[PDB]
């Protein structure tokens, strides 16, 4: 059911550059024709190192850590290609053939940061770009906790409307006792000592946090 | 490291000293500020089992003698294994943290425990 | 004299004396500028207010300010506002200070406010950044402090 | 601006002013101008404005201004929003707190200037 | 507004007037121990005798300080402001109504007392006669009114 | 006892001399006295103010 | 200097300031605790003080030694301290009333004794020394009543062989649990019918005294340990407090060598694309 | 500052005010977080020693007479080095550390505070 695109690290920064864009017209073709179809850019980071390797090469002008002025357009037009597209677009792209159904493309970029930097400018654009984000942290990593996701600060702007109705109906609820984990989560070796509601709260939040944790290669 | 190549026993091993050190990671400090009593009983045995941790990560070398003035030593994995799970599972817990440091194998630390 | 307690008991100001008003945004600078302004309607010290970078409205709000209590006559009051270019934003300090220089030669005394000295060494460092001179701390060119 | 010269009160919503500086300094950065402090274009607060300085209240009508700010890396004392704050008149803070109580509109009427 | 704690000036009292370099020398040691005591006043009433009235000294100074915009006072009326403040006549009055006592200190001296208060705006003398005037309208002025 | 009311007032150990003399010796033989002072030192007063208007630079 | 060990200390306060913000939450539940200690032990004493006023009023007769008063030169104390630290001015400001009151007996010339609970009070008068009649430390967070006997015991006899002359016991009283009062308090001077009684009233009224003196010294005891909650409550809200500015400081330390560090890489990126 | 040019006793003194200025220096968070009712006996005696050292370097100048009124002071060599020793050795810990602020001589400072 994948396409691989390949771009390895010996080969040329032209074709490292490029890749994106090719695995983004293969991931497009099933977009127009009423299908659905999802892309992952493993690392986008890299692919603005070999931009900048190409920019700096040609003599064009630098900036902030010696990146082009174009490199929030070299991540905008690739990123605003994953889109959904109306019934009218599909019907208009295949000349009737195709009735009645939607089209859509779906991205999941990775960046990878440098000890949790977030406001360096790749990762700054690539945040102001996409619909939202899936923080992962090293010291949850190191905690036990496998996927290491920091639920505090990650968000989706789509929400519940990308959700089926008992998912929608039952999350709610494990939500709250994250949060209450998080504001609670200090007490839990002096815990003999607190009040009964807030002991209930923070029982029920430890067993939400060790639910969240799940194998690799098992999805449910 | 994963639980089908080197089993399932070396990674909960591992996974548990990398526990025991990000716990004690994040403990530094408060230690450092307020003192050791201040803390609860299971911080207490667990900073105390991450020192032993800590120092039993240490080897000397057979190439480092010019530097220690000690032998060197090998240990095997089942003896890293055995002894790392000991000091983990509190079988160790009467042991002074000072045996633990440049021993090898965990019976040169009992050993070294009646010489201190 | 400028009219308030704390001022005129504690930090005193002379004639000859250059004094800085140092502080955050919005804490009251203007204020204390404008009011040493208008306490001089009466005292015989001719009036310059330059303003750098402001906006036009603050500037028309501080002038029917001045001709509300009675100030605007004895003010002579040089506008660069936030959309001019960088060098009359730069270069009108030194106008103004010429207009007050007209009263210091003539053996009269004058007092010349720079509402912002800040805006002044931003528009310097955009002119010098243009010419392509090589900046220091902050971006700034290396003449700032002779600015 | 036309609507303003028909002798009516306009408001003008601009989406964030944190991407026209952006966009400013990629400009900036094509032309090959030397860049000033944190990054920025030379012309920062020029540019600001020119934008700025039109939306005013004038003897036929008004233009009022609503822009969404963002700030770089929770920093204040950065030289956008510090550019962008000299023109401001008023805030509004929006608030997670209030809107969980059901309170709407969720406006901090703590967090909430106004210089009026 | 003014941080007095690093606020200061390189001629000082060489271009003031007489009266006011005469008057001020006690408001900056006033807003010097008020400093530090400030966040004191949640439990200054366990408090020894010394400590407590260099406190309500410095919450009078303090109260003194505040002043509205595009008010002007003179030579004459941050006199007697300053004379109320550093001869001890704010210590029977609260903090709340420190200077609103001092709006009508004010207005008692310009309907009762008008010649020396042009008499101090003429260049900012100070001698025993308007010494001894200053302090006879504000004993009067703290009995009758 | 009272007419419409009983109380009796009662103890958490047993009262006898030979259990309460030896909790008078232990609280004898437990006053550590490391140097015999006269009582009349002006030094707890030069350490307690110094250390009363060093507790409120905190708060 | 440099981001990365601004970046740590951040890290390091902000780590101390999460556990202060929990155990002002452990001291508010010890606070209740010891309350609750502090109010059963009272319906004991109101009963044990209303059999005294009366027998001392129905029987005339005898005269118990503590009931009267001699005025010779000596006092004693008893001085109720705690054992561990984090307490703002609970016991500076007991000691502080307690030199005050006994500068008033030497400058007179008369003797004092002292009797201590707690280490601090001993620590006080070992670093200064006090001379110590009878001391005791190590009681917990619930102190019973039975380890105080043999202190306040000695206490007693030295009053009952002439020693002593006054009684009294420096403790924090619970005003409210923003307050804690540093007193000083009198301890060994204190319808028509009357009880049988089945010994003789004299041993009665020399065995209920004694109980009146340990419950009155044993209640001082667990209302200083309220007060010693209570004032690590207002210790550990004040230590997350200034830990926070502290954190806000080095936030604004941390901006200026950001903002710094970016200037710098941008300037040796223009002056090496230059000399190319 | 070398034993060979000023001598053992005008070196000694320095490095020991030195020394209880650096130690000083070392306690700042904690003094700051705690409070210094937390600290042993001998720190809250380098403490307030190091308190008093920091008062006692002060001095009114004569060149600075106009910003205070305070009238200034030339303090010799050897009263620099006596003062300073007493200090050190526990000959003023009954002082108050405001009479060791703007003398001159440690002499000031005995007079200072009886006042
Ligand atoms: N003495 C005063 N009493 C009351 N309000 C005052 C006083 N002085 C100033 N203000 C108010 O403080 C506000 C800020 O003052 P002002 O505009 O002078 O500040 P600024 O620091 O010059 O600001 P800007 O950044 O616009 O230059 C104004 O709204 C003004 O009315």
């Amino acid at each position: 059911n994948t396409i691989v695109v390949a771009a390895s690290a010996s080969e040329s920064a032209a074709l490292q550059y490029l890749a994106p864009y090719s695995g983004c017209t293969m991931g497009e073709y099933f977009r127009d024709r009423g299908e659905d179809a999802l892309i992952v850019y493993d690392d986008l980071s890299k692919q603005a190192v070999a931009y900048r390797q190409i920019s700096l090469l040609l003599r064009r002008p630098p900036g902030r850590e010696a990146y082009p002025g174009d490199v929030f357009y070299l991540h905008s037009r690739l990123l605003e290609r994953a889109s959904r597209v109306s019934e009218e677009y599909v019907e208009k792209f295949t000349n009737g053939a195709v009735t009645g159904k939607t089209g859509s493309l779906t991205a999941l970029p990775i960046i990878e940061t440098q000890a949790g930097d977030v406001s360096a400018f790749v990762p700054t654009n690539v945040i102001s770009i996409t619909d939202g984000q899936i923080f992962l942290e090293s010291a949850m990593f190191n905690s036990g906790i496998r996927p290491a996701v920091n639920a505090g600060i990650s968000v989706s702007r789509v929400g519940g409307a990308a959700q089926t109705k008992i998912i929608k109906k039952l999350s709610g609820g494990i939500r709250t006792a994250l949060a209450q984990y998080r504001e609670l989560a200090a007490f839990a070796q002096f815990a003999s000592d607190l009040d009964e509601a807030t002991r209930k709260q923070l029982e029920h939040g430890q067993r939400v946090t060790e639910l969240m944790k799940q194998k690799q290669y098992a999805p449910m | 490291l994963d639980p089908l190549v080197i089993g399932q026993d070396h990674y909960d091993t591992a996974r548990g000293v990398q526990y025991v050190l990000q716990r004690y990671k994040e403990l530094k400090d408060i230690i450092a500020i307020l003192g050791m009593d201040e803390l609860s009983e299971a911080d207490k045995l667990l900073v105390a089992r991450a020192r032993k941790i800590q120092r039993f990560l240490s080897q000397p070398f057979f190439v480092a003698e010019v530097f220690t003035g000690s032998p060197g030593k090998y240990v095997s994995l089942k003896d890293t294994i055995a002894g790392f799970k000991g000091i983990l599972n509190g079988d160790y817990d009467h042991l002074p943290e000072q045996a633990f440091y440049m021993v090898g194998g965990i019976e040169e630390a009992v050993e070294k425990a009646k010489k201190l | 004299q400028t009219g308030y307690k704390s001022v005129d008991a504690m930090i005193p100001v002379g004639r000859g004396q250059r004094e800085l008003i140092i502080g955050d945004r919005q804490i009251g600078k203007t204020a204390l500028a404008v009011d040493a302004i208008i306490n001089q309607k009466d005292s015989g010290i001719k009036c310059v207010y330059v303003a750098i970078g402001q906006k036009q409205s603050t500037i028309a709000n501080v002038v029917r300010k001045l001709e509300e209590n009675g100030a605007l006559a004895n003010t002579i009051v040089v506008a660069a506002s936030a959309s001019e270019s960088a060098a009359l934003q730069y270069l009108a300090p030194y106008s103004g200070c010429t207009m007050g220089e007209y009263f210091r030669d003539r053996g009269e005394d004058a007092l010349i406010v720079y509402d912002d000295l800040s805006k002044q060494a931003v528009a310097y460092r955009q002119i010098s950044l243009l010419l392509r001179r090589p900046p220091g701390r902050e971006a700034y060119p290396g003449d700032v402090f002779y600015l | 601006e036309k609507f303003r010269d028909e002798g009516r009160d306009v408001l003008l919503f601009i989406d964030n002013i944190y991407r026209y500086t952006l966009a400013g300094t990629e400009v900036s950065a094509l032309l090959g101008r030397m860049p000033s402090a944190v990054g920025y274009q030379p012309t920062l607060a020029e540019e600001m404005g020119v934008l700025q300085e039109r939306i005013t209240s004038t003897k036929k009508g008004s233009i009022t201004s609503i822009q969404a700010v963002y700030v770089p890396a929770d920093d204040l004392t950065d030289p956008s929003p510090a550019t962008t704050f000299a023109h401001l008149d008023a805030t509004v803070v929006l608030s997670r707190d209030i809107a969980s109580l059901g309170i709407y509109p969720a406006v901090d009427p703590l967090d909430s200037t106004s210089r009026q | 507004a003014v941080n007095a704690g690093i606020s200061v000036s390189r001629v000082g009292g060489a271009a003031q007037t007489k009266i006011i370099k005469k008057l001020s020398g006690g408001i900056r040691t006033a807003l010097a121990q008020y400093r530090e005591l400030a966040a004191f006043a949640q439990f200054a009433s366990d408090l020894d005798e010394a400590t407590r009235k260099q406190l309500e000294h410095g919450q009078r100074v303090t109260e003194l300080m505040k002043q509205k915009q595009y008010a002007p006072m003179s030579i004459a009326e941050m006199s007697l402001s300053l004379y109320a403040a550093e001869r001890g006549f704010l210590q029977d009055v609260e903090i709340a109504k420190v200077g609103s006592f001092e709006q009508a200190l004010i207005s008692y001296f310009q309907r009762e007392h008008a010649a020396l208060l042009a008499k101090i705006n003429e260049k900012g003398d100070f001698n025993d006669e308007i010494d001894a005037g200053i302090k006879a309208g504000i004993e009067k002025f703290k009995a009758t009114q | 006892v009272q007419p419409n009311m009983v109380k009796v007032l009662a103890d958490t150990v047993v009262r006898a001399g030979d259990l309460d003399e030896a909790a008078a010796q232990e609280a004898l033989k437990a006053a550590e006295k490391a140097l015999q002072g006269k009582g009349a030192e002006f030094d707890y007063s030069a350490a307690a103010a110094r250390l009363a208007e060093a507790a409120a630079q905190l708060r | 200097a440099g981001a990365k060990e601004i970046r740590s200390k951040i890290a390091s306060i902000k780590s101390t300031q999460k556990i202060t913000n929990a155990m002002e939450k452990v001291a508010v539940s010890k606070m209740r605790k010891a309350q609750m200690r502090m109010a059963a032990g009272r319906p004991y004493a109101e009963r044990i003080r209303q059999v005294i006023g009366h027998l001392a009023n129905a029987n005339p007769e005898y005269r118990h030694p503590f009931m009267v008063e001699r005025e010779v030169k000596r006092v004693g104390y008893i001085v109720v301290s705690s054992d561990r630290g984090l307490c703002g001015g609970l016991n500076i400001n007991l000691f502080k009333s307690l030199v005050k009151d006994m500068s008033g007996y030497r400058e007179q010339g008369a003797e004092i004794d002292l009797c201590v609970i707690g280490s601090k009070g001993a620590s006080f008068f070992r670093s200064f020394g006090g001379n110590v009649v009878a001391a005791i430390s190590h009681l917990g967070e619930e102190p019973s009543i039975n380890d105080l006997i043999g202190s306040v015991k000695v206490m007693l006899d030295a009053y009952l062989e002439g020693r002593i002359d006054r009684l009294f016991v420096v403790s924090n009283k619970f005003v409210n649990t923003m307050t804690q009062k540093p007193t000083v308090e009198q301890l060994i001077p204190l319808h028509h019918w009357d009880y049988l009684y089945e010994p003789d009233a004299k041993s009665l009224l020399d065995g209920l005294l004694v109980r009146y003196v340990e419950s009155q010294v044993y209640q001082a005891v667990v209302e200083n340990n309220a007060c010693e909650q209570a004032a690590r409550m207002i210790a550990m809200k004040n230590a997350t407090d200034n830990a926070g500015e502290l954190i806000s400081d080095l936030q604004l330390i941390y901006n200026k060598a950001r903002q710094a560090a970016i200037t710098q890489e941008i300037s040796e990126i223009v002056g090496g694309a230059a000399a190319v």
